[PDB]
């Protein structure tokens, strides 16, 4: 029952917003990224991106892509060309709407890439993503073989559980390929099947929706003075701050987010055991962590003097 | 039982009147005034399919 | 939690206003002297005279449910203990109240 | 900035109260963004800190507990017993070996 | 048997492959048991 799990993404289209770190400069990206969440244990992030996975370039369903908006024409891509890093290489796992699911490592940035004809596509955000190790031995890459305490790290299936976002009508975004000049005039040029409107200040104050229609305008003699918009009544966006949006009440429906924080198993590792001696009312503890561990002793009284202390070389404590 | 709204029509919310492989922009309009309700989700996946 | 942002309003040679919605924490403000730009150009023709409207609320995270930290109060406790009792070699296994 | 920023009443209240310090900034010149400053998660530098569990610091060796909130096996205190015994298990001398 | 963590879906190996990765016309198991009975 995946397609009644897709089947709310498809109101929905991909979108441009600005990514303050492109392959050159500040510009305008396709896979911009809009908040990254590492709050599950063994190194699982959940990007919102403003891309769109697990559809394809109409809106039925094909397996693993990415779904991105290219200056209005959706394009896509398999899943296997996109790329993300942290520090090191991340791993892409599985995506559902605007939402992807990787298995990062530690670091204060995410890098997320794709790469067309000759043309690259890179968007870096200056988000922190962390390593949450589980239990009291603190290691950096999950071990092969220990115990298994419980976690909570994102699920890698796309249920709808009870969290939701936010979905609006998509407000105007202008254009300018559109507009052109005649031999004297300005010249409008509406794409087939979609309603532009023109603002112009070269008589009074001018405006018009126009359909279907290349339209031509008198008393204007410069481009610069006409702005044509384009609208899309259908077809979603996010409530995103790097869109602008419509006029009135705004508000079209709520999606559900998959990739959700459940409780599962982890595997944690299990230090080499100490080495006790015993005297007279006393014990001694050597002790060869392989990665720092925690140790915590407390006596069984009415003042229990609890000591509490990360240990991370050979050391021996009485 | 809860009962969704397109006009003073008060459809049950398993029953929708439109979906969206037939009407682009009608059944995002009959989305976006039912938002407050508790059988949203029974609307929506509803409201897809046929 | 969450910050959520509503997308800017923008209106070109005009004045917006502040309608609030009394979510939590709902910060909202008027700025003036705003040129923006789009990826299809720019986005007004006026200079000056525009005018975007930011807004932003608090909202708890999505993984509020399985994630999340409950203040309690406690007080007056209540002992209750599991004994084996045997009274001449009749045994029972009961949950007494202390 | 601390624990309890956020304060929903229950799970599933529909109303939280917020204090985040939260303040929205002017944006940036030729862009459509929200720009806000406010303190970090306080419930992500609770858990920072976070000095350790009651689990593993209660006086008399307790073993703390969750989905009933309680402590097992405090060694403290005494339980007194009464007994009231009917006399028919009182068996006579003679029936014993002596 | 049952994966440990809840998205995923267990192969004829004990692989756990990811939930939406089950009747997908693309075969990621061993001997394609996540395309078996569709
Ligand atoms: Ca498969």
């Amino acid at each position: 029952s995946t397609e009644e799990l897709f089947n709310e993404y498809k109101l929905t289209r991909p979108y441009m917003a600005r990514c303050i770190r492109c392959a050159v400069g500040s510009c305008h990206s396709p896979i911009a990224i809009e908040a990254v969440k590492s709050d599950g244990h063994d190194g699982y992030v959940r990007l919102q991106t403003s891309s769109q996975y697990g559809l394809d370039s109409s809106g039925n369903l094909k397996g693993r892509t990415m779904r991105y908006d290219m200056h209005g024409t959706i394009k896509e891509i398999p899943l296997h060309q996109v790329s993300l890093y942290t520090s090191r290489p991340c791993h892409i796992v599985d995506g559902h709407g605007y939402f992807l699911l990787a298995r990062c490592p530690a670091g204060d940035s995410i890098t997320m890439e794709f790469k067309k004809d000759s043309v690259r596509h890179s968007c870096s955000v200056p988000y922190e993503v962390k390593f949450n190790p589980v239990g009291r031995e603190l290691y950096t890459h999950p071990p092969e073989h220990g115990v298994e305490q419980a976690c909570q790290v994102y699920a890698h299936d796309a249920q709808n559980r009870g969290a939701y976002v936010e979905m609006h009508l998509p407000g105007s975004e202008v254009d300018s390929s559109l507009v052109s000049l005649s031999g004297s005039s300005v010249t409008v040029t509406p794409p087939d099947g979609t309603s532009a409107l023109v603002e112009c200040e070269c008589g009074g104050t001018k405006i018009s929706e126009t359909i279907n229609k290349t339209k031509q305008f008198s008393q204007c003699t410069k481009k610069e003075q006409c702005r044509a918009y384009r609208l899309q009544n259908d077809k979603w966006v996010y409530n995103s701050d790097k869109l602008p949006k419509a006029a009135g009440a705004t508000l079209k429906g709520k999606l559900h987010v998959p990739f959700l924080l459940a409780d599962g198993k982890c595997t944690v590792p299990l230090a080499p055991e100490p080495m006790i001696t015993f005297g007279f009312r006393s014990v001694s503890l050597k002790l060869h962590p392989k990665n720092p561990t925690y140790l915590i002793t407390r006596q069984l009284a009415d003042e229990p003097h609890y000591t509490h202390e990360l240990i991370s070389e050979p050391a021996v404590r009485n | 039982t809860t009962m969704c709204l397109l006009a003073n029509v008060t459809f049950p919310c398993a029953q929708p009147p439109i979906c969206y492989d037939r009407k682009p922009a009608e059944t995002l309009a009959m989305l976006s005034v039912n938002v407050d309700n508790p059988g949203y989700d029974e609307l929506l996946e509803a409201a897809v399919k046929c | 939690y969450k910050t959520g942002m509503d997308s800017p309003a923008i209106k070109c040679c005009g004045s917006q206003e502040c309608t609030p919605t009394y979510r939590p924490d709902e910060q909202c403000k008027v700025f003036t002297g705003v040129y923006p730009f789009m990826w299809g150009g720019a986005y007004c023709f006026c200079d000056t005279e525009n005018t975007q409207v930011s807004k932003a609320y608090v909202m708890k995270s999505d993984d509020c449910l399985a994630d999340h930290a409950e203040a309690y109060k406690a007080h007056t406790a209540s002992v209750q203990a599991f004994l084996n009792i045997t009274v001449g070699e009749h045994s029972i296994v009961t949950t007494v109240y202390v | 900035g601390a624990f309890g920023d956020i304060q929903s009443r229950t799970v599933s209240s529909s109303d939280l109260y917020a204090n985040t310090n939260l303040v929205l900034q002017r944006p940036k010149a030729g862009a459509i963004h929200v720009p806000y400053t406010q303190a970090p998660s306080g419930f992500e530098q609770w858990k920072k800190d976070k000095a350790p569990s009651l689990k593993f610091t209660a006086p008399f060796g307790c073993e703390i507990y969750t989905n009933p909130i309680r402590a097992e096996n405090c060694a403290v205190g005494s339980i007194p017993l009464a007994f009231d015994i009917p006399d028919a298990l009182f068996t006579r001398v003679s029936e014993t070996p002596t | 048997n049952e994966c440990n963590i809840p998205g995923n879906f267990m192969c004829s190996n004990g692989r756990c492959i990811p939930g939406a990765w089950q009747c997908d016309g693309l075969p990621d198991c061993f001997d394609k048991s996540d395309e078996k009975e569709c």
